[PDB]
């Protein structure tokens, strides 16, 4: 088994967040210490809390974590930017001849913006590539925030996912997201579905676009 | 103060061999057990290997046994991974991490080095396909049209793409690249420009693949 | 991969190559055993078998019942700590009312099992032997009654065997006042053992590191009885835990150094004091002055951080120079140009002084080398005796590489008119500075004289 | 009801509350083993029984024959005495003729009797097992007969229980030149023990005392071999007697005190010696540097006037004033400022110098204290654990409370230009007279500087 947490957790400048780890009986529940790394986009893993509750130093003192059975927490008080990163809690396992184990990281987003919705620009495959036998759609998703979109493609009512490659939420020049997925399919599929629909879903909203011969 | 410096990764096909040497300095090397983590791109963290302070005690994550080889030179300050029929899954970033010292058992990773890029995928040098973008005024704001050309099933990274010979900046928007499950990288561009140029002006992408000395022009236009 | 060092000019050597393993801290264990709340025999018969059954079982009671009433050279500069300070605490955790129902739950239906106590903290938890479910369900209900009867001999002293364990047990705790050291195999099987360092909170190389070398872990661990209540036995056992591990360790032999003149007690003498272990730790040096708590298993090197002092890497120079300006390397003065002889791990330190009659020889050839009055070395490569007089020394036979680093011994260079004779617990500076202190006063003293 | 203070300012810490046992005298008792002088086995008969017998036999007269052969801080200023005298001048008195039998003569009835000795005093006797009477009545008319027949293996197993324990004690003792400590329940059980202490001529308390902690009594103890002749094995027991009880008792917890300058080699450091264990008696006190001689039952103390100092009470005044022009305190002098800690009975002392890192954390929280550097001091409340750099100690978890006495490190009142780092056992006038010694040095030596021409 493996150490668990939230994938996602969002809050405003100044708020209070705690991150959740849990364990099982095979690696905590056996005693075993916690620790917690903190990396910033791009960059290298740096250590953050060490031995369940202590912050080495120059760590600032906003950080704090706690061990408790078979969980794990970290307490982020008064949020700042700086910290906009993925976290990492960490203990040791017993099971097949021991081994580090790594949670499933948590991707703190700092709310500095209000939410944007996802921009949404659908091209059907070029006249020239149905001339090369291939087919590419190609949906633009741009100027949304925070850093997350869920990317379906609907072959007329019905979704389809084989075939998709779907880029990773980057972040544009005025701090917004943007992402790009490319859909590719045979000229005979373009001519028979009747029309494709590129379905973006975003902070419990969504925005869907559709393009046809 | 403490210093780590990963090296030798890079490109290499599946079944090859990599060496991967990380250099340490600053503190006494020989006191502290050394330890290989490694991370997908997009995915959580993975440790590999661990090591001794004096070489006597080396264990393998259950996943790598047998094809990684561990090794150290308390000497050279230095610390080796000979890593044999590598996978494509093994596709990673490999990080040099120091074990840090515990009163019982089950420390932690005080300090890691900046890591190294190992990436494994059957790709050989390719040059890129070009497909213009129709537009149409669609989705968009009052007379702002969309219209661009499509770069695919092109490897490696990077390509560049102008628009117009660089004459035109204003409204550009070229998005990243996304890695097929072929192995190709496929990128586009798209510039907005106003409904009454469509008739008018000229619209040429420029697509420039250095690695490969391809220079591509794609002409758009509407249907 | 071991080697030797000797230093002609400190009269001194140094062992290195040693691996570490030092007890940094202490994992605390319980112990539990099912006994049986029994009252008085009723069972009066005439039956030899019976009688043996009779005897036996009050060796039980009575084993219980004792119990029952249970419960009612520089090595000065250490630190002092009460090393079973954790057993001692948990062992009172244990008198906390409901702690005890919560662990026979635990482990009614398993042996092996962890259990968070009432503190919030989780040990390692194991049943060892059921006298209760023997006792109770196959003896007591005989016992119970008027005439009683022993069939199959064989049950009595299937009883014995049982029932042993639990008196050599209790005998142990009554001599040693529930405080026994090292971990007897009554206390704790081998096979018990590694289950608990699989099952311990302990890294893989610590878990390789204590089984191939359990014996040191035994004598490293406390045994802490605890309590007796609610028909279950229980004793907390202290495991030492070993956080240091692999560093490389080196040992200092040190020897007294002399002046070689004719005329008795007018010689000076010179000792380097910091002889011990050393073993490198986070950039740091922990430091054991009393060798005798650490225990050596092949090239490894088992110590106790609790007498150990952490000094910075550069207490090194005191073998390569003594005279560093980093670190004041301690020393004792004396006028006591007495021969003895030191045996290091790759051979043997002589000082020779006066008219001491001091050799070495080798098992087949006898006398190989004899030695000049002052501070020598051989090694025991091919030499197996060293002689001072009439006392004779043997050396260790294990293989290495030893070197002889010619060096004029640094006595040869103080003045013996100014030579601090009587100080026991100084230092180069600190007799450094008691030489220039006491040297520039005759010389202002003796111009004063002039005129 | 346990207390404990620091002092700040001598870096050590007083422990109150404690009650007294002290060892004052001895008690010797006589314990004697019933034993058949047999010789030649005249059976030879053939039987898995009988062999077990003969070959368990063999080791009853192995075992005598073991036994013939066996008949013929400050702890240097403590004193040195025999503390088996008191057995020796005994089991001497066994060697005579008629003492031996007056003692088969006591114990014909009962296995219980005093018995005044040629000397002239009582000493309490008993016998625990008797062995002849098994081994003559029941077995010697079978062996010295020609063919001879064991029925039933019970027998066997009777005979192996009863020699069993005349086995462990020859193991015991061959091993040990006839002087065992503690008294092992081989030795001697705990009903024989007890039977002991109500017989003893001791006072009630004192028995009380003694029965509520037999395992105590037991290490203070020595089984002293005496002598094994006519048809009886007789060893002595050596007793401790406590004629001082309940007087207060009070632990000195001492650690080294040095300044805090930023160059290593100009630091001056001041210990306390005086540590271990106070007991007031008579309104004397008697001090016991070695606190590893003194065990700890619950709150009392058990330690041995054998290896201590009798004081006045004013030594006392070295905890509430060093600097009192009563008693001198003893204390040494050494420019070794090293980081080490000293574990108190309700917190610990931490003496920090340098740049090592000390710090104090609790087994929930983690680190919840950093130690400045110099000497502090931490109560058992709320912390678990103390490291000292790579040192690692635990505090010991006896509840009480704790008081902190605020006080300005006296070291800092020496200049060090005239500071003997070089006393090892010395005390307050001891360092003053060498200081004022060294200021004349150079005072006079300035005076004649001063005076010239």
């Amino acid at each position: 088994s493996v150490l668990t947490q939230p994938p996602s957790v969002s809050g405003a400048p100044g708020q209070r967040v705690t991150i959740s780890c849990t364990g099982s009986s095979s690696n905590i529940g056996a005693g075993y210490d916690v620790h917690w790394y903190q990396q910033l986009p791009g960059t290298a893993p740096k250590l953050l809390i060490y031995g369940n509750s202590n912050r080495p130093s120059g760590v600032p003192d906003r950080f704090s974590g706690s061990k408790s059975g078979t969980s794990a927490s970290l307490a982020i008080t008064g949020l700042q930017a700086e910290d906009e990163a993925d976290y990492y809690c960490q203990s040791y396992d017993s099971s097949l001849s021991g081994f580090y184990v790594f949670g499933t990281g948590t991707k703190v987003t700092v709310l500095g913006q209000p939410k944007a919705a996802p921009s949404v620009t659908l091209f059907p495959p070029s006249s020239e590539e149905l001339q090369a036998n291939k087919a590419t759609l190609v949906c633009l998703i741009s100027d949304f925030y925070p850093g997350a979109v869920t990317v379906a493609w609907k072959a007329d009512s019905s979704p389809v996912k084989a075939g998709v490659e779907t880029t990773t939420p980057s972040k544009q020049s005025n701090n917004k997201y943007a992402a790009s997925s490319y859909l590719s399919l045979t000229p005979e599929q373009w001519k028979s579905h009747r029309s494709y629909s590129c379905q973006v879903t975003h902070e419990g909203s969504t925005v869907e676009k559709t393009v046809a011969p | 103060e403490v210093q780590l410096v990963e090296s030798g990764g890079g490109l290499v096909k599946p079944g090859g061999s990599l060496r991967l040497s990380c250099a340490a300095s600053g503190f006494t090397f020989s006191s502290y057990s050394m330890n290989w983590v490694r991370q997908a791109p997009g995915k959580g963290l993975e440790w590999v290997s661990s090591i001794s302070s004096s070489s006597s005690y080396i264990y393998y994550a259950d996943s790598v046994k047998g094809r990684f080889t561990i090794s150290r030179d308390n000497a050279k300050n230095s610390l080796y991974l000979q890593m044999n029929s590598l996978r494509a899954e093994d596709t990673a970033v490999y990080y040099c991490a120091r074990l840090g010292y515990c009163s019982g058992g089950s420390c932690h990773f005080d300090y890691w080095g900046q890591g190294t890029l190992v990436t494994v995928s059957s790709a050989s040098t390719k040059g890129p396909s070009v497909f213009p973008l129709a537009p149409s005024s669609k989705s968009t704001s009052g007379g702002t049209a969309a219209l661009g050309c499509l770069v695919k099933d092109y490897f490696p990274e990077p390509v560049t793409v102008s628009w117009n010979s660089g004459a035109l900046t204003s409204g550009v928007h070229t998005f990243p690249a996304v890695l097929q499950s072929s192995g190709l990288y496929s990128l586009s561009s798209v510039v907005t420009v106003p409904s009454s140029s469509l008739g008018t002006q000229t619209y040429i992408c420029n697509v420039n693949h250095k690695p490969s000395n391809t220079k591509v022009d794609k002409k758009v236009e509407p249907k | 991969n071991i080697t030797e060092e000797f230093y002609q000019s400190t009269c001194s050597a140094v062992s290195k190559g040693y691996l570490s393993a030092l007890r940094t801290g202490w994992y605390t264990s319980v112990i539990t055993i099912e006994l049986s709340n029994i009252k008085e025999i009723k069972c009066n018969g005439t039956d030899a078998k019976v009688k043996l059954i009779k005897q036996e079982l009050d060796k039980y009671k009575n084993a219980v019942t004792e119990l029952q009433l249970l419960m009612q050279f520089l090595g000065f500069l250490l630190g002092v700590g009460s090393a079973i300070a954790s057993g001692v605490a948990v062992s009172k955790v244990l008198h906390l009312e409901g702690e005890v129902n919560k662990i026979k739950s635990a482990l009614l239906s398993t042996n092996k099992a962890v259990v968070s106590l009432s503190n919030g903290v989780s040990v390692l938890t194991s049943k060892v032997l059921d006298l209760k479910n023997y006792i109770d369900k196959q003896l007591l209900p005989i016992v119970n009654k008027q005439s009683c009867s022993i069939p199959n001999i064989e049950t009595v002293i299937e009883f014995q065997q049982k029932n042993n364990r639990l008196l050599e047990i209790t005998r142990e705790f009554s001599v040693n006042a529930g405080v026994t050291t090292p971990v007897s195999t009554y206390m704790l099987t081998n096979s018990e053992l590694l289950s608990l360092i699989n099952d311990m909170p302990i890294t893989n190389d610590q878990k390789k590191l204590m089984s191939n070398n359990v014996q040191i872990v035994r004598q490293q661990s406390y045994s802490i009885m605890s309590i007796i209540k609610e028909e279950v036995l229980a004793y907390v056992v202290q495991l030492p835990l070993y956080g240091v591990i692999d560093t490389p360790c080196w040992k200092l032999h040190t020897s007294p150094l002399c002046t070689t003149n004719t005329k008795e007690g007018s010689n000076i003498c010179l000792t380097r004091t910091d002889r011990g272990w050393y073993c490198d730790n986070a950039g740091s040096v922990s430091f054991f002055p009393q060798a005798e708590t650490c225990k050596v298993q092949s090239n490894r090197v088992f110590c106790d951080t609790m007498n150990s002092l952490t000094l910075p890497s550069e207490v090194n120079l005191c073998n390569v120079d003594i005279f560093n300006p980093k670190y004041d390397c301690k020393i004792m003065t004396s006028k006591t140009d007495v021969s003895s002889s030191v045996i290091t791990s790759l051979g043997a330190i002589v000082s020779c002084y006066g008219k001491t009659k001091c050799t070495a020889s080798n098992k087949n050839r006898g006398i190989i080398k004899t030695f000049s009055n002052g501070c020598d070395y051989v090694s025991n490569k091919g030499v197996d005796t060293v002689s001072v007089g009439n006392t004779l020394y043997y050396v260790n036979k294990q293989e290495g590489k030893s070197l002889y680093v010619k060096g004029e011994p640094i006595i040869n260079f103080y003045d013996p008119l100014v030579f601090p004779s009587d100080e026991f617990d100084a230092s180069i500076s600190q007799v450094n500075e008691k030489i220039n202190q006491s040297l520039a006063f005759i010389r202002k003293s003796d111009e004063l004289l002039s005129a």
